[PDB]
């Protein structure tokens, strides 16, 4: 036998999707409440989703992964406010809320469950706007806009890498300076996630009551923007919520912050009521796929490693988030040695000349 | 750069995972070329089926940096693979007429370019294509052996 | 992707003018290779012989969708094509040992591919690449026929 | 587009500098075929070794402009080496059946093609072009001459 | 470029050249193939 280096242009490989890459499309299927790409057909072979898979690969950036493991990006919902001032004395302000499944900050374990910020690496771009406008246009269409925090959230700080965020993330909270000492400091989120599984038909109500103004914070109708920091540099992907935000149903609210008299004293309530939500469907495309399942990340070795994973092109609302979400692509060419019964020949010129021979 | 494959018999996903119980094979030791040809068959016949880039989803694309990238890679592959001589038999894939040493690539570091790896205990693939480009010359390879010429010219 | 051609034979306008009134001909029936032969060959000369990109239009370019969609188009169309096997003696164009069936392309389907069409009535050339692929390998056609090695070992 | 190139015996500018010697007389009258392979050797070693593009420096990259174009310098020259005829005993660059003439292509001409001039006294390569391409067909050059024909057949 | 750098000295910035046409001389006629030298070698050994 003959063993030679033989090159493959297209092996059936794939490789993982790291946080060193430029940033990949994922197709949604409804254009009236998410931003583009837009595109609602279905995969060209359904009849092959889901089609089981074992993987153990390597690495050499971190890969990007979703989910509730260690290297992986947990999901958690994620609330969008638009206020628009009421010129009333009981009304104050009318709300148009959207609530969908994002990617979910650190928390502050110090505090009372804030979020953990960082300041490195501050973005060009627009600043989001510390007021509310004062001319509201097309209350009914949510107009999405790039939008630069004040400070970052940390998305992971740990052996895996840091992964911070410039998007601004919104919630309701208290002013409380040049106020009396009973003025509560407690970030308040309005919707969970139970708003966008347990119930779909039932009506949602929200009800925020306290003795001071709500104000809603950080501003900004903006989408997560995350990035690697540490160990190595990479850009952002915008693209990655909308991966998890196809995992649920979106819920769509509206309501108002009126003021009354409580005690004597002045009494905001916030009122938020639900009866909408929209279901949607989020795709990549080839050389694009998606890996499925108890996928494991190990750093020391730099290895990806899954049993009974499934391969899936698109994420919808029955996904179930006991699992893991790998990004990978298809593989580049490779190199292998491969063995022959015979020498290498280049042409069959010799070997024609063989079959003349014995012809005769 | 990106397209829609409607009428093709595998899609990417079939093509992956139907082969994958035969790369376990191929990561544990060195197979035949007949089993290398037919593990990369049907990803090899897929990806020379696609018709057009699909114009509805290729006009929506923002920011070109991670396709501009994706096509040197496929340039800078296809000019390497003009260059590179073949065996006549074989022509899915492209049998160089260098010699496997194993003295100088152990297994590991093959297995570890199979898994995606560039780690130091890697193979080096710079360094394999030089020894393979001083090697593949046509004034070397193209006329057949000696031993050829005369095994044919008895009669 | 932007060229400025003034020291060649024929240009685009020429080209594209001169070759219609064969064309008519070729949208009707299935005509000898020759025809072909003659029909695109003032069309791959102009597409071999220029110099460089004309760097004076191509520094103004803003947008970028477009050229770069181009020339993924043209990249994949070398692609393909590197894996193609074709007759010797024709060399501008490729031509496949692939059988014309008739029976499962009807000419109908054919004439509405060359006039640019996609609808379900057109040629499918993604369903076509494939069958082509399947039946071109080296080992299937670069060794000559039977009778063609009986029909000559007469001397 | 965007390679780093550790483990290679030669970098760029060791290529370059060792060549400008040899050059010097390349650029001052025509010279064998193996004094050219001498002297390009090097250099497209190294252009045939690189292993895949260094994403640290890709994905920083903000202006595309200058990178698309230098992309497409390389498909429209891959496009163009694909068409070409070469002899088969040199395969690190192209041979054409082409002869010089020298009574059309004076040597100045070439001189100042080498030193990257594009004035109207330099070689005009889209004339020269459009003269090999109609002049290196597969029906013209593929089958060997009479003489040869009849030098091998004495016995 | 770093500080170590004097400015008595000129930057000129290039680029490595793309393809280029250069007239050449061989020794024999041009072949397509070594079919025919090929089949002289079987000649010279029977
Ligand atoms: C983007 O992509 C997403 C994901 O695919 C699409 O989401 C789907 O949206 C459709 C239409 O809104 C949803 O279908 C609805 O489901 C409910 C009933 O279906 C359940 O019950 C039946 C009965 O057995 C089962 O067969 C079925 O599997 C479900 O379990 C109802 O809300 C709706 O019923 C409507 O139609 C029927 C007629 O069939 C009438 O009887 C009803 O009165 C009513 O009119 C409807 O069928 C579907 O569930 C969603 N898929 C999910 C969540 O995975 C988005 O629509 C799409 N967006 C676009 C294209 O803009
Ligand atoms: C298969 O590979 C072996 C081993 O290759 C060695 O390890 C690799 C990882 C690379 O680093 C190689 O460069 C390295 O050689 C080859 O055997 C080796 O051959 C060389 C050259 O003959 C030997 O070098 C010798 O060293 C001294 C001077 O330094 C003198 O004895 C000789 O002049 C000679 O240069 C080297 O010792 C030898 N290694 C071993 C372990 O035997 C082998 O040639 C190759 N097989 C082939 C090409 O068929
Ligand atoms: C030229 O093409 C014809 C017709 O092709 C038919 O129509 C096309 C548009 C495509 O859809 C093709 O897939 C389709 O066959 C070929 O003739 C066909 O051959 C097949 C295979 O022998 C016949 O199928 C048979 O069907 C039954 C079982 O379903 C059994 O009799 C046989 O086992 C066999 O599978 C098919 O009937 C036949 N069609 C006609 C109209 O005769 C033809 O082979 C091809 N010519 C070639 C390849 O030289
Ligand atoms: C090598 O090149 C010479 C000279 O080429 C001339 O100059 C170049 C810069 C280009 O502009 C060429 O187009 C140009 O011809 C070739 O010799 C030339 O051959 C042509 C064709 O036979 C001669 O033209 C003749 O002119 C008149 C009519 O105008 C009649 O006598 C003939 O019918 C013929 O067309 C031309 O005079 C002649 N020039 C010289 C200086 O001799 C030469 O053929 C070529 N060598 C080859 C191809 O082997
Ligand atoms: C590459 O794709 C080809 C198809 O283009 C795959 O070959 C197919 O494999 C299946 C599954 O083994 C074969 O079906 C078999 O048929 C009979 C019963 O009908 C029996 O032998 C088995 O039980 C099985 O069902 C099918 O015939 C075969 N098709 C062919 C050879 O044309 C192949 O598996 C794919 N390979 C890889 C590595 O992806
Ligand atoms: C070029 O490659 C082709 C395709 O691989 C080679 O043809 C193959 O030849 C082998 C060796 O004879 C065949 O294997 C044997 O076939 C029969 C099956 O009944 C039997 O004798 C043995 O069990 C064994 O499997 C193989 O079938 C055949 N493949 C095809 C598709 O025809 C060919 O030999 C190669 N040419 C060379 C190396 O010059
Ligand atoms: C492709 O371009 C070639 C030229 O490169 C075109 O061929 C040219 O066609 C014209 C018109 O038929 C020929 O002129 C004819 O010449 C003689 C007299 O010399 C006579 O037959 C006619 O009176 C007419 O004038 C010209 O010679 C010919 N040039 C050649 C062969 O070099 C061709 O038409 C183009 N084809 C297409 C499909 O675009
Ligand atoms: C490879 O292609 C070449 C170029 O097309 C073929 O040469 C052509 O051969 C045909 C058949 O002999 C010639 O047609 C005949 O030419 C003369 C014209 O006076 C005459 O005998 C007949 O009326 C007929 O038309 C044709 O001229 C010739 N073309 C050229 C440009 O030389 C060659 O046969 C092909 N080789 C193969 C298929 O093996
Ligand atoms: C292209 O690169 C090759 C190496 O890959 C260069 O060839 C090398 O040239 C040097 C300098 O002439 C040779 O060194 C010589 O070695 C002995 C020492 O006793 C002696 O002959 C000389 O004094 C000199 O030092 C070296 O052997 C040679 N390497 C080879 C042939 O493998 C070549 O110069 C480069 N050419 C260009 C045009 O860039
Ligand atoms: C294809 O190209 C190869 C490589 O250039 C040619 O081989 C070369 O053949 C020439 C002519 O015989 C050799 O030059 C002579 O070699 C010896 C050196 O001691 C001596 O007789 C002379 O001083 C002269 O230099 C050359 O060494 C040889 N090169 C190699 C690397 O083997 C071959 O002839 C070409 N085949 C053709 C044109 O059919
Ligand atoms: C992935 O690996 C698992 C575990 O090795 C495989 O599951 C085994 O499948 C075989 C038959 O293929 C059964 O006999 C075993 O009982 C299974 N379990 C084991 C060994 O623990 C699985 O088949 C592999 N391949 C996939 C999912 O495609
Ligand atoms: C809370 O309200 C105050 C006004 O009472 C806002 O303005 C700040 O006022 C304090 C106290 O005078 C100053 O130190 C700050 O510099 C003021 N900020 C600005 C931007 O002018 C304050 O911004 C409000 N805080 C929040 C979080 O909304
Ligand atoms: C602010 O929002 C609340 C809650 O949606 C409004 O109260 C609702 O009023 C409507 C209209 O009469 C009733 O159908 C609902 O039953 C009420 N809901 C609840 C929970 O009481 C309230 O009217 C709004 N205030 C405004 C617009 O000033
Ligand atoms: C929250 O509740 C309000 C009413 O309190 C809803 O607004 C009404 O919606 C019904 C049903 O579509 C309309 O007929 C009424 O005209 C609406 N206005 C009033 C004043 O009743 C509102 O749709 C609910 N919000 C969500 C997101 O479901
Ligand atoms: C070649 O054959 C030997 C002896 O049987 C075997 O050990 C070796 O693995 C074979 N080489 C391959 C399969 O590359
Ligand atoms: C690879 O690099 C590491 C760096 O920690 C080193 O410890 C190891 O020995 C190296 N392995 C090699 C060179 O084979
Ligand atoms: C093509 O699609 C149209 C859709 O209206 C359908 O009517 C027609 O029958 C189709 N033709 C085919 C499948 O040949
Ligand atoms: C080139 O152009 C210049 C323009 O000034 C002209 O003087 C010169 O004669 C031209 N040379 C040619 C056409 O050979």
């Amino acid at each position: 036998n003959y063993t030679y280096w033989a090159y493959v242009p297209f092996p059936p490989l794939i490789r993982a999707v790291t946080w060193m890459d430029n940033p990949i499309e994922v197709y949604v299927n409804d254009s009236v409440w998410v931003p583009g790409p837009i595109d609602d057909r279905c995969p060209a072979k359904p009849e092959e989703e889901g089609m089981m898979i074992n993987i153990s690969i390597g690495y050499r950036y971190p890969p990007i992964c979703l989910g509730r493991a260690p290297g992986c990006l947990m999901p958690a919902v994620q609330n969008w406010l638009v206020e628009v001032p009421t010129v009333s004395p009981i009304s104050r302000f009318t709300y148009h809320m959207v609530s969908g499944m994002s990617l979910r900050p650190r928390v502050n374990y110090l505090q009372d469950f804030s979020y953990q910020r960082s300041l490195k690496f501050r973005p060009k771009g627009k600043p989001c706007p510390k007021e509310i406008p004062k001319e509201s246009k097309n209350t009914e269409v949510l107009v999405w806009e790039e939008c630069v925090a004040n400070s970052a959230v940390i998305l992971q700080n740990n052996e895996f890498g840091t992964i911070i965020d410039w998007a601004p993330r919104g919630q309701f909270y208290h002013n409380c300076s040049g106020q009396t000492q009973s003025c509560p400091s407690a970030q308040v989120s309005p919707a969970v996630d139970s708003d966008l599984t347990e119930s779909l038909d039932k009506h949602k109500h929200k009800k925020l009551q306290s003795f001071y103004p709500w104000e809603w914070g950080e501003k900004g109708i903006s989408t997560p923007r995350p990035k690697i920091i540490s160990p190595v540099s990479g850009p952002e992907h915008p693209e990655l919520w909308r991966l998890t935000v196809a995992s649920h149903h979106i819920r769509i609210w509206s309501g108002n912050q009126t003021l009354e008299t409580r005690d004597r004293k002045p009494f905001y309530t916030v009122d938020l009521n639900s009866s909408l939500t929209v279901p949607l469907q989020s795709c990549v495309k080839p050389p694009y796929m998606l890996v499925v399942g108890n996928i494991v990340i190990k750093p020391d070795s730099q290895t990806i490693t899954c049993e009974n994973c499934r391969l899936l092109t698109c994420i919808d609302s029955t996904f179930n988030w006991q699992h893991r979400i790998l990004l990978v692509r298809a593989r580049e060419g490779v190199w292998i040695p491969c063995s022959m019964d015979r020498p290498w020949e280049a042409s069959p010129s010799i070997h024609i000349l063989t079959e003349v021979l014995k012809g005769v | 750069f990106i397209f829609t494959l409607i009428a093709v018999i595998m899609g990417l996903i079939a093509v992956t995972a139907t082969a994958a119980v035969a790369g376990v094979a191929l990561h544990s030791s060195v197979q035949s070329c007949n089993f290398v040809n037919d593990w990369q068959k049907n990803s090899t016949r897929l990806w020379n089926s696609q018709s057009s880039i699909d114009q509805k989803l290729a006009n929506q694309i923002n920011d070109l940096r991670q396709t501009v990238i994706w096509m040197g890679d496929r340039l800078m592959s296809l000019e390497h693979r003009f260059q590179l001589q073949c065996d006549w038999n074989t022509s899915d894939f492209c049998i160089t007429p260098q010699i496997y040493n194993e003295s100088e690539h152990h297994w590991d570091m093959v297995r570890r370019h199979l898994q995606g790896r560039e780690d130091n205990l890697t193979l080096d693939i710079s360094k394999l294509k030089e020894q393979i480009f001083e090697a593949s010359k046509a004034h070397l390879n193209l006329v057949p052996g000696t031993e050829a010429i005369a095994g044919v010219a008895d009669g």
